[PDB]
Formats: C-alpha cells, sequence, structure tokens
C-alpha cells in the first residue's frame, strides 16, 4: 500500500496514499526535510501538524487515505511518507515522496 | 518541544550486535510507547518493528525482526532495542517518536478485533548505522 | 427512650458468593446408567418444579461478569465430558499411516492398518472423514496422513450412548444459598434490576453448546436485548439474545453410517461407512433474518448513535473458533458463518453451507480430543438460532461506519448466554437490630 | 408465608422468619456431581452450625427471636423504631448497618450468653 | 481474650469461653487435599454436633454455662470449690476427673434434662 512517486510556485500539495486499494483507520501520513527526523502531520483527525497551522486534512476517493495539503503554501518543505498497523501485528508504510518546487 | 533521543551507535561488524535505547527528554517517558524505524540510507521509511508500552504488548515485524529483541525494565530509559546477526539489512537512521496511545496489545488476531490503538506522535533525533 | 442489641433469626440479607453449585433435572429414566454426558441420573433429580417467588420491593444490582457460575459451569461441564469419556474408548491404537482418496468436495475416503481384538493381526480396515479430520504426515502423498490431534494430544471417543445432546440442566443454591432472578426483560446484567425474584433452582439452562450464535436459549421481550463487560472494549464480547426466534435445520446429505472395529478387545470404535456426496447445507430464509439483523443494528445504535453498520465474516484464527459450530445427534457442524453474516444495515427508510468434523478440540484445551463417533443416520438439526456473539471492530474507525464479526471469543460467554439473569447468593441470618428486652 | 420478602419493612417482615430459616438447613465409584452434592451439603452444613453455633454463644436458638440488655451505641445509626419496623427494610438496613455488625457480633457476646452463670455466683453460693 | 488458657485457675479460666467454642467448629473428580478436607469438615461437623447433642440431653445449649441439681457424688474427688476455681486448672483437672467423668457423662442425663415433663404431669395435669 502506497502513495505515487512537481509544483510550480504558489500552488499547494495534494497526494493519495494506498495504491489502488486502501480504507478503514489505516490512515496516516509524516513528513521529512533529509537529515531532520520524520514530522507528524496527521493521525486521525486530533493528532496534528505543529507547523503547517490548520491548513491539512484527511480524504478518500473510496480507495484512499490523503495528505490533503490544500493550503500549506509552506510547500518547500515537501517530503512525506504514510504509516499503519492494522495487519498481522504488523507496522507498515507508504513509501514517500519528494515534491520540488522552483 | 519534546526531544525524542537515543544511545551513541557503532559502525557494527556485518554478523554482529548492538544496543539502543531511549534517552529521550521533555516528559515523563512513563511507559509510553518504543517507536523506531529503519530510515535505511537514501530510502524512504520502514518500522523498527511491532513496539511495547508495558512489557509485553511488542512483537517482531512479520518473522523479519526475529534476530532482534526489545525491552522496558523497572528503569523506564531501558526503552531498549537489542540487535543480534545484523545484516545489511538492519542498516537506516535510528531515528525516534513519542506514540499517541496508551493501552494494551490483543485478542484474536490477523484481521480480528485486536482494539488497542497504535501512532506516532513528535519525532526526535537519531544515529546512522551501517555495517 | 433507650435501646438494646436484638437479633430477629433467618432476616432476608444476602450478599454474591463463591459457593459450589449442583445439578438438578426431571428424571429421563431415573438409571445412573441413561446412556448421557450432562445428568445420566449421577445427578439428582431435585424438585423439577421451579418454587420460585416474588421480590415485591426487593431491589437487587446484578452482576453478570463478577458472577461465579460462568467460571463454575466452565469448569464443571469440561469436568462432565471427562468423566463421559473416560468410561469409554480412548484412541491410542488409531493414530497411524492413513491413506486416502478424493471423491464427490472435502469427503475423503480411506483406509488403514490397525490391531483388532487380537494383538498380533493388522487388520486393514476404512472409513470416511471429513477433510479436517487430518493433516498430511510429511509430504504431499496419497498414504501419508496422520489425525489431526497425534502432532500434540490424544482422542477419546465416547461410546455412542454418551448422547451429546443437550437436556437441560438446572443449578441450583445449597441451602443458606439462593438464586435471584432478574423478573424482566428490558434488562441487562449490570446495575439494578427493579423487578426481581427468587428460586432455589434456575429454569433450565441450557447446557446449550453453542460457538458463535446463541442456539436453544430462550427469548426476550420489549426490545431485543444486548448484553457486554463493557461496550467500550471494543474486542471483548458481546451477546444478543433475540425478541424472536429463528430455526435452522442443518443436514448432512450424505447417507453415512456406524460401521465397527474393535481396536483392542474391550475397545469398539465406529469408522464411518458410506452409502451421491454434497456438502452439509441448511435453510435459513433470508428475509427473516435480514429484517431480524435491521431491529438488531437499532438495539446497538441504540448505544452508538447513528451509524450505518455492518455484519461480516469471522476470518484468518482458528476454523474451531472462526465457524459456527454446535453438536447435532452425535457428530459436529462448523459452517462458514459468512452466509449468514455479509450484511449492511443504513439509518434511513430501511441459507449456510457448512463443513462436519470428527475430531474436535472443544474448550480449547491441550490433550484429549474427541472423535465424534459417526452417527447412523442422515442426520438433521431442529434447532432455535436465538442470539449472537457479536465482537465490534477493534479500529475505531471514527464516526461513519462502526461494525462487528460474529466470534467464538469464550465459551463462558456460550453459557452467559442464560446466565445473566441468575444471581447466586449466601444468605446471612444475622439480624441484628435496636429493640428493648430483659432475659426471660 | 413467602420466602426472601426483604422490602416488607422490618416489622412486616417479621410476619415471616421460620420459612426463610427452613431454607438455610434444606432446599424446600466416586462421580462429579456427587462430589459436588457432597461438598454442596457440607458447606451449608457447616455455615448453618455456624450461625446455630452464633446462636449458642448469643443466646436465642431456642428463642429464635433474640434478646439481650447488651447496649445498643450510639456510633450506630439513630434511625428510629418506628422508622424500622413500618417504613425500613432488611437488605437496605443491613447495607446501612454492616459498617457497625463486627463491633456487635462480638460485644452480643456479653455475661447473658458469656459471663451469666459468673453472676449466678452471688445467687446461688455464699 | 485468649484460645486455649487451661494454666489460668478455672474461674478464671471461664473469663475465656465462647471463644474456645467457636475453635469447636470454625478455625478463627476427586483430589488429594479435596477428599481430606472433605473428610475433615465432617468429622469436625459430626464431632461439634456430638457436643451439641450432650448439650442436648445434658440441657444447656440454650444457656452455655450449665445447671443440674444432679448429684456431686462424693465418690469423686473431694477437691474445694475454692481450690478448683482459684488454684486448679482444666487440663490438670480433667487428669484428675476422667476416672470418674464417665459416670456423670450418663448421669448428667437425669430427669431435669431426661424425664422432667413426667414430673410436669403433677404440675399441669388433674
Ligand atoms: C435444541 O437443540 C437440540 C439439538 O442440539 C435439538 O434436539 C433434538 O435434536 C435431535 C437431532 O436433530 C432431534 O431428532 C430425534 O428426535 C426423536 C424424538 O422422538 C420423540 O418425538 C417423535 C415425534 O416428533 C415421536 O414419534 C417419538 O415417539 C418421541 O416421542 C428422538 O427419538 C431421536 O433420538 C432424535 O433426538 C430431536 O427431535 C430434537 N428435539 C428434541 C426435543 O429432542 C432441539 O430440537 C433444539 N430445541 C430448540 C427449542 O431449539
Ligand atoms: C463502509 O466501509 C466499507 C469498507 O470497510 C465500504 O465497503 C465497500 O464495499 C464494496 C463491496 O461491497 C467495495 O468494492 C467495490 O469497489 C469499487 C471501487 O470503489 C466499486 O466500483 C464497486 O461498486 C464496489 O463498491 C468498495 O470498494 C468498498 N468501499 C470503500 C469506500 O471501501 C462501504 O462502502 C462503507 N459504507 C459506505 C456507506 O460507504
Ligand atoms: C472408497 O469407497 C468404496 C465404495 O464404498 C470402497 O470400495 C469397496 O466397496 C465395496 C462395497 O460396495 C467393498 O466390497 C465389495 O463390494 C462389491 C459390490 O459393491 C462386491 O461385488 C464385492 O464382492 C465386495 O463385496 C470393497 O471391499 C471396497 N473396497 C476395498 C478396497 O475395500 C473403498 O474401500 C473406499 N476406499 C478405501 C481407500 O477404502
Ligand atoms: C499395511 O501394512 C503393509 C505392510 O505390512 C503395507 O504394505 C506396503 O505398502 C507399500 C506401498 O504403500 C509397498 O511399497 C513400497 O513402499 C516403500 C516405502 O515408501 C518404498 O520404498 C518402496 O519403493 C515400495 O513402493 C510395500 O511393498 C508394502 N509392503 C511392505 C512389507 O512394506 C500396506 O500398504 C498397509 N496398508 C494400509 C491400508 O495401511
Ligand atoms: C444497561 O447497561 C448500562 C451499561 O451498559 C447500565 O448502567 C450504566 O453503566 C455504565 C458503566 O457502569 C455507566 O457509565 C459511566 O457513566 C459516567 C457518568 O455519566 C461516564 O462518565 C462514564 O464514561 C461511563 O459512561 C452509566 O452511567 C450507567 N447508567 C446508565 C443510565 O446507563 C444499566 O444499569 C443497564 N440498564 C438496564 C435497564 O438494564
Ligand atoms: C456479500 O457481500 C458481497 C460484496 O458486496 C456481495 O457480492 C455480490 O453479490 C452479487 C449478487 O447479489 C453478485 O452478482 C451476481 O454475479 C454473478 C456472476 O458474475 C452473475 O451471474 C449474476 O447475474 C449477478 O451479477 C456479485 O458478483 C457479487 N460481487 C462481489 C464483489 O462478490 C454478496 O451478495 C453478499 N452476500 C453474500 C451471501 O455473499
Ligand atoms: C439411507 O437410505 C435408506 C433407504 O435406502 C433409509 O432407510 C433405511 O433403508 C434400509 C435399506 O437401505 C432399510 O433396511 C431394510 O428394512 C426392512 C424392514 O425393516 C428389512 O426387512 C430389510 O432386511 C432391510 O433391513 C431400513 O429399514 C430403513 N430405515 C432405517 C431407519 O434404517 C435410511 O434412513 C438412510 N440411512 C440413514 C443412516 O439414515
Ligand atoms: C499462670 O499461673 C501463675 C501462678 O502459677 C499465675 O501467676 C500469678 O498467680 C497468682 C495465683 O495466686 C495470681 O494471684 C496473685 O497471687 C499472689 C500470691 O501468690 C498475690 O501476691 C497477688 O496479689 C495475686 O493475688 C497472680 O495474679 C498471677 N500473676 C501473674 C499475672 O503472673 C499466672 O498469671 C498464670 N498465667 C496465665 C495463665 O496467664
Ligand atoms: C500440526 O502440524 C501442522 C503441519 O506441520 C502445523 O500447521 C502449520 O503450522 C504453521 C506454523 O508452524 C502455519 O504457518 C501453517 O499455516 C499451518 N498449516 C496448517 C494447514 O495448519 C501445526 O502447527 C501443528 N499443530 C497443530 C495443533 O495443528
Ligand atoms: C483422486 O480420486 C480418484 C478416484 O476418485 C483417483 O483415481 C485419483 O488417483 C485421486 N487423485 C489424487 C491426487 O488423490
Ligand atoms: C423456538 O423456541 C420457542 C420458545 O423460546 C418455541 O416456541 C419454538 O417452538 C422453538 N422452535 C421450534 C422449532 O420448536
Ligand atoms: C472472510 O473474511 C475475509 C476478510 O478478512 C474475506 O476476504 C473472505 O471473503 C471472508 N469469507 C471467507 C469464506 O473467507
Ligand atoms: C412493599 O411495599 C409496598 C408499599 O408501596 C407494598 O404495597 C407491597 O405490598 C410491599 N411488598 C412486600 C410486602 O414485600
Amino acid at each position: 500500500a502506497t502513495q505515487p512517486p512537481s509544483v510550480s510556485k504558489g500552488e499547494t500539495a495534494r497526494i493519495t496514499c494506498s495504491g489502488v486499494e486502501l480504507s478503514s483507520q489505516y490512515v496516516s501520513w509524516y513528513r521529512q526535510r533529509p537529515g531532520q527526523s520524520p514530522v507528524l502531520v496527521m493521525f486521525h483527525n486530533n493528532s496534528r501538524a505543529s507547523r503547517i497551522p490548520e491548513r491539512f486534512s484527511a480524504s478518500d476517493s473510496g480507495d484512499t487515505a490523503t495528505l490533503t495539503i490544500a493550503g500549506a503554501q509552506d510547500v518547500d518543505e515537501a517530503e512525506y511518507y504514510c504509516q499503519t498497523w492494522d495487519s498481522k501485528n504488523y507496522v507498515t508504510f507508504g513509501g514517500g515522496t519528494k515534491l520540488t518546487v522552483l | 518541544e519534546m526531544r525524542l533521543e537515543e544511545s551513541g551507535g557503532a559502525l557494527v561488524k556485518p554478523g554482529g550486535s548492538l544496543r539502543l535505547s531511549c534517552v529521550a527528554s521533555g516528559f515523563k517517558l512513563s511507559e509510553w510507547s518504543l517507536m523506531w524505524v529503519r530510515q535505511a540510507p537514501g530510502k524512504g521509511l520502514q518500522w523498527v518493528s511491532s513496539i511495547s508500552l508495558n512489557q509485553d504488548y511488542i512483537s517482531y515485524a512479520g518473522s523479519v525482526r526475529g534476530r532482534f529483541d526489545v525491552f522496558r525494565d523497572r528503569t523506564q530509559t531501558s526503552l531498549l532495542l537489542n540487535m543480534n546477526k545484523l545484516k545489511t539489512e538492519d542498516t537506516g537512521v535510528y531515528f525516534c517518536a513519542r506514540v499517541h496511545a496508551w493501552r494494551y496489545f490483543d485478542w484474536v488476531n490477523r484481521r480480528s478485533p485486536v482494539e488497542k490503538v497504535l501512532s506516532i506522535d513528535l519525532w526526535g533525533r537519531g544515529t546512522l548505522v551501517t555495517v | 427512650e433507650n435501646l438494646w442489641v436484638t437479633v430477629y433469626y433467618g432476616v432476608p440479607v444476602w450478599r454474591d458468593a463463591d459457593t459450589t453449585l449442583f445439578c438438578a433435572s426431571d428424571a429421563k429414566a431415573y438409571e445412573t446408567e441413561k446412556h448421557n454426558v450432562w445428568a445420566t441420573h449421577a445427578c439428582v433429580p431435585t424438585d423439577p418444579n421451579p418454587q420460585e417467588i416474588h421480590l415485591d420491593n426487593v431491589t437487587e444490582k446484578f452482576n453478570m461478569w463478577k458472577n461465579n457460575m460462568v467460571e463454575q459451569m466452565h469448569t464443571d461441564i469440561i469436568s462432565l465430558w471427562d468423566q463421559s469419556l473416560k468410561p469409554c474408548v480412548k484412541l491410542t491404537p488409531l493414530c497411524v499411516t492413513l491413506h486416502c482418496t478424493n471423491v464427490t468436495e472435502g469427503l475423503k475416503n480411506c483406509s488403514f492398518n490397525m490391531t483388532t481384538e487380537l494383538r498380533d493381526k493388522r487388520q486393514k480396515v476404512y472409513s470416511l472423514f471429513y477433510r479436517l479430520d487430518i493433516v498430511p504426515i510429511n509430504e504431499n502423498q496419497g498414504s501419508e496422513y496422520r489425525l489431526i490431534n497425534c502432532n500434540t494430544s490424544a482422542c477419546t471417543q465416547a461410546c455412542p450412548k454418551v448422547s451429546f445432546e443437550p437436556i437441560p440442566i438446572h443449578y441450583c443454591a445449597p441451602a443458606g444459598f439462593a438464586i435471584l432472578k432478574c423478573k424482566d426483560e428490558g434488562f441487562n446484567g449490570t446495575g439494578l434490576c427493579k423487578n426481581v425474584s427468587t428460586v432455589q433452582c434456575t429454569h433450565g439452562i441450557k447446557p446449550v453448546v453453542s460457538t458463535q450464535l446463541l442456539l436453544n436459549g430462550s427469548l426476550a421481550e420489549k426490545n431485543i436485548t444486548i448484553r457486554s463487560e463493557n461496550i467500550t472494549n471494543n474486542a471483548k464480547i458481546i451477546i444478543v439474545q433475540l425478541v424472536q426466534p429463528v430455526t435452522i435445520k442443518c443436514i448432512r446429505p450424505n447417507n453415512n453410517t456406524r460401521k465397527s472395529i474393535r481396536i483392542g478387545p474391550g475397545q469398539a470404535f465406529y469408522a464411518t461407512g458410506d452409502i451421491d456426496i454434497r456438502q452439509a447445507h441448511c435453510n435459513v430464509s433470508r428475509s427473516r433474518w435480514n429484517k431480524t439483523l435491521q431491529e438488531v443494528a437499532e438495539k446497538l445504535r441504540t448505544y452508538f448513535g447513528n451509524k450505518t453498520i455492518i455484519f461480516a465474516n469471522s476470518s484468518g484464527g482458528d476454523l474451531e473458533i472462526t465457524t459456527h459450530s454446535f453438536n447435532c445427534g452425535g457428530e459436529f457442524f462448523y459452517c462458514n458463518t459468512s452466509g449468514l453474516f455479509n450484511s449492511t444495515w443504513y439509518v434511513n427508510s430501511t441459507t449456510l453451507p457448512c463443513r462436519i468434523k470428527q475430531i474436535i478440540n472443544m474448550w480449547q484445551r491441550a490433550g484429549q480430543c474427541m472423535y465424534a463417533p459417526p452417527i447412523p443416520g442422515v442426520i438433521k438439526c431442529e434447532s432455535n438460532i436465538t442470539g449472537l456473539l457479536l465482537t465490534r471492530d477493534g479500529g475505531k474507525d471514527n464516526n461513519v461506519n462502526e461494525t462487528f464479526r460474529p466470534g467464538g471469543g469464550d465459551m463462558r460467554d456460550n453459557w452467559r448466554s442464560e446466565l445473566y439473569k441468575y444471581k447466586v447468593v449466601k444468605i446471612e441470618p444475622l439480624g441484628v437490630a435496636p429493640t428493648r428486652c430483659k432475659r426471660r | 408465608g413467602f420466602l426472601g420478602a426483604a422490602g416488607s419493612t422490618m416489622g412486616a417482615a417479621s410476619n415471616t422468619l421460620t420459612v426463610q430459616a427452613r431454607q438455610l438447613l434444606s432446599g424446600i465409584k466416586l462421580t462429579v456431581w456427587g462430589i459436588k452434592q457432597l461438598q454442596a451439603r457440607v458447606l451449608a452444613v457447616e455455615r448453618y452450625l455456624e450461625v446455630q453455633q452464633l446462636l449458642g454463644i448469643w443466646g436465642c436458638s431456642g428463642k429464635l427471636i433474640c434478646c439481650t440488655n447488651v447496649p445498643w451505641n450510639s456510633s450506630w445509626s439513630n434511625k428510629s423504631l418506628d422508622e424500622i419496623w413500618n417504613n425500613m427494610t432488611w437488605l437496605q438496613w443491613d447495607k446501612e448497618i454492616n459498617n457497625y455488625t463486627q463491633l456487635i457480633y462480638r460485644l452480643i457476646e456479653e455475661s447473658q450468653f458469656q459471663q451469666e452463670i459468673n453472676e449466678v455466683e452471688l445467687l446461688a453460693l455464699d
């Protein structure tokens, strides 16, 4: 289960993680700037990003978890991944991506 | 503000062994879950394993982590990862995080009704470990 | 005005108890040898009249969960099973090389070598097996299967006269203990019951036998009823008892029979003799169940608020648990409960196929396997489905779609089904009071 | 006369006593249900013999409605006899009173049923 | 008060009674300890019930310190009440008195608790 592997300046980022089929509470995504740790963006809508103010959300296509980063003009910051644990005692990740801006 | 932190590592021998443990700050460590990753070099992210809050609520990831072990101890700093028979597959930055959850872990498992919530809260620095 | 200590004797005061409880029934034949696993008159037939009486104004806090009876019955019934089985054949001469063949699916036709009544001749002997009786010995080879126990456990075949058939038992409280009954249907097993009564001995509690769905246990009134330890523990069992009955008549469509072989000089074993061959099935016509569940979903919503609800299959875990399962006659069914639990329940303006088995691991113990006697019959079932052991999805899956799967989460909870109404209690006759007096 | 009936106010409840007393004592190769019966009967008998033993050292196993001049200690509930017999009720009464009872179940065994012949010393001996 | 206490002189020993009475009655598949407990409780119950039966036919189960006008037979030990209650002591008493006791343990069940309504006949019938 994964997101797919650019934007121009002033646009806002939106990416789905699942890989043609995922559902339910199996939803999560964490940002990074390389060298720093990974970074919380969302878990289950009441645990949330410290540094994208109020400008990011979940959503679903019918088959997706979604990095709904739709107000994040703080956009140069963009590398992300997904994670979950709902399989057989088993943590899981979406393989993540950068998005360049300039 | 809170910082999530671990042991210094080594340029470990292939087939060697290692230990890394919690040395985090800003909160009462208070059983809150172990959590770490194989941030494999030039890759994205992958688990540490499944993980413990109070000891005995943890599992390997798959069969794969069976060569390692995990601990909590009476001393809360011993939220610890023990590494043995080390592969090139084990390698990466062992960044770590607080967990947004506080409960046990079990039921009739696989795909059936375990409630016990698991979740990654804020995240802190870690050591790149390679062979 | 002044006062003294006085005692009235036998005044009604009572509290919960670790007390032991003993069986009663009607006398099925009075003789100690009457064919039965539960109460072959080794249980004493104490008065079949429940001489119950009304608890007028007496309000009581029930506790279905810290009840003593669950663990007591659970320990007791397993012991009944053992002391019905010890008198009959252990099957140490039965773990052996099995040869099998594939025939019209999952009912293998097989033969093996064994002792006879003489401890010399390898008698070649023949039996059917439902596929889940066996595993391959080491490799995918036609001569190379073993009975599914032998891996870790020994087996015991009951005389076909230990009848698993669920004759009721009544638990009696011994004197100086008593049973309080919640005398309402509009009730769940924690907190007060406003209307109540007492009896020395329970109204018939099915020894039941269920695995996932309540069989044979009685109905409620006013509403469909739900019982659980703590409903916020999504993982732990939820019981439903219906306001309406439903009936299932599962059948072995195959004319299959008691062949018999003496696996030692006193040791009669029942081999499965054959007659086309079809899978076991059941008739329960969908629409009665469907609109029944529609109302079950509403009682569940009475906790949860306005969610669309699903019932979905048990999955992944051991088939001994994850199929719905019960005896009929003396053979055990294991049904793909999906066909009755693959269903969706909106808020707005709103048949099973099955497998048989011979070996079972009852109460999920180690050792002490039971190989069920193949019954002489085109076996049939004539029985009421009456309730559901639900499990609610551990995924808290916020506020859109929350849902359930049936489970076999404890056979204790298969008893809780009917036990819930009975609070077993000690009476303390120790009535201290103020009054005034002088010695006579 | 009914069994239980504790919601009868305590005096009216005492219109019944002895039918409950019968319920204290009778229900009104080895094998599993046989060992269970044997154990059950003994536990009921030994528990029944404990309360008869109380009605030894409390007195009154003869006169099964009991007298002593042992103090009603004003540290206990001050509820009126009038409330007690004609509005208040047995389970509810014990659930009020049990917090005192471990005093009473010893302070009851005063001289009347523990020492009184030591006082008959002055009545019958010089 | 203590248990035992026989070395207190018999009168002062009687400052304790009822607590020893409790000790007569409670300590204050087959399985091997299980059957042994079951036998043990029955033997204790029956032995406790044997002394209640004595306290039947001797009287005084209703009054656990006891009276009869049955003769103290001067063939027994002549030791004074003063010695007995205030210098002598229960084991050392029974070990002097056992030789007589079997006579008493029958002669005690005289008419007062063995026959007396045959004499209440004179008190209440013409
Ligand atoms: C509760 O579940 C039970 C099974 O777990 C059901 O119990 C019995 O199950 C067997 C096997 O399906 C049934 O089949 C046979 O029934 C006859 C009955 O003989 C008597 O009745 C006929 C007329 O009906 C009469 O001709 C005879 O003279 C007898 O008077 C037995 O002889 C067989 O051995 C065998 O049991 C039973 O019919 C069935 N019911 C009973 C009451 O035994 C049970 O039906 C379920 N009950 C409910 C309420 O759900
Ligand atoms: C409540 O959650 C469940 C999942 O837990 C939703 O299940 C839906 O089930 C159908 C099959 O019954 C799934 O399969 C098919 O998907 C394709 C593509 O979406 C569609 O073209 C087919 O018609 C069919 O639906 C479906 O993917 C799955 N839907 C989702 C979003 O997981 C159920 O729909 C949820 N309830 C509601 C009211 O949405
Ligand atoms: C698989 O099931 C078959 C069919 O029941 C077993 O085959 C043979 O069954 C017959 C009875 O129908 C046995 O006796 C013979 O019957 C025919 C008439 O049907 C008769 O002409 C012969 O004189 C004889 O009485 C026969 O013994 C039995 N075959 C064997 C190998 O014993 C078969 O046993 C089952 N498979 C296995 C692996 O046992
Ligand atoms: C009952 O026991 C007898 C032996 O007392 C069994 O006979 C044996 O059957 C096998 C085939 O199943 C014969 O073939 C040989 O098997 C070996 C071992 O895998 C293999 O290495 C050889 O190449 C060959 O295929 C064998 O000759 C035969 N006799 C003996 C003495 O072993 C009989 O099959 C058993 N029947 C049942 C129903 O249990
Ligand atoms: C039917 O079942 C309910 C429980 O399912 C029985 O009473 C309820 O018991 C629960 C647990 O003891 C109580 O819940 C707690 O309430 C507090 C205060 O509001 C809340 O902060 C906690 O989070 C928790 O929810 C609940 O108050 C209690 N009472 C009611 C009215 O539901 C109830 O006795 C059973 N009723 C019948 C008629 O059988
Ligand atoms: C369980 O839930 C599943 C998924 O929502 C339901 O499965 C769908 O059932 C319909 C019939 O109600 C199937 O349509 C039929 O398919 C056959 C073969 O293509 C065709 O001959 C018929 O004309 C009709 O179109 C459908 O294939 C099936 N879809 C899936 C994804 O399995 C099912 O009804 C529910 N109930 C049970 C008892 O499983
Ligand atoms: C399997 O199907 C049979 C019908 O073929 C069901 O009925 C039983 O059929 C057998 C013959 O296959 C009957 O045996 C015959 O009975 C007469 C009269 O008693 C006797 O004179 C003959 O010598 C022969 O024994 C049998 O009576 C009949 N009924 C029963 C209860 O066996 C049979 O019910 C089906 N099998 C099972 C196990 O249910
Ligand atoms: C065990 O027996 C001894 C005696 O062998 C008790 O010790 C003392 O016994 C005398 C018996 O006369 C008690 O009375 C006292 O007598 C002396 C003269 O002998 C007198 O001067 C005192 O004023 C008093 O009358 C004496 O109280 C007692 N003293 C104690 C308490 O040690 C001993 O008490 C007995 N122990 C037990 C059973 O606890
Ligand atoms: C009986 O032996 C079988 C075969 O060796 C064992 O079953 C397999 O066990 C592994 C784990 O060790 C599972 O991954 C497989 O899915 C099992 N296969 C089947 C068909 O069950 C089994 O563990 C042994 N014990 C019991 C009680 O069955
Ligand atoms: C399947 O069964 C047939 C008889 O029904 C037999 O001829 C064949 O050898 C069997 N094959 C296997 C792989 O069991
Ligand atoms: C199912 O149970 C009810 C009583 O709970 C009974 O009336 C009904 O007849 C039973 N079903 C059958 C087939 O007898
Ligand atoms: C049981 O559940 C699984 C999902 O856990 C589902 O794929 C399957 O179709 C269900 N039914 C059966 C008979 O496997
Ligand atoms: C209980 O008290 C009520 C008073 O409202 C009375 O009518 C009823 O008969 C009493 N029940 C008994 C006697 O337990």
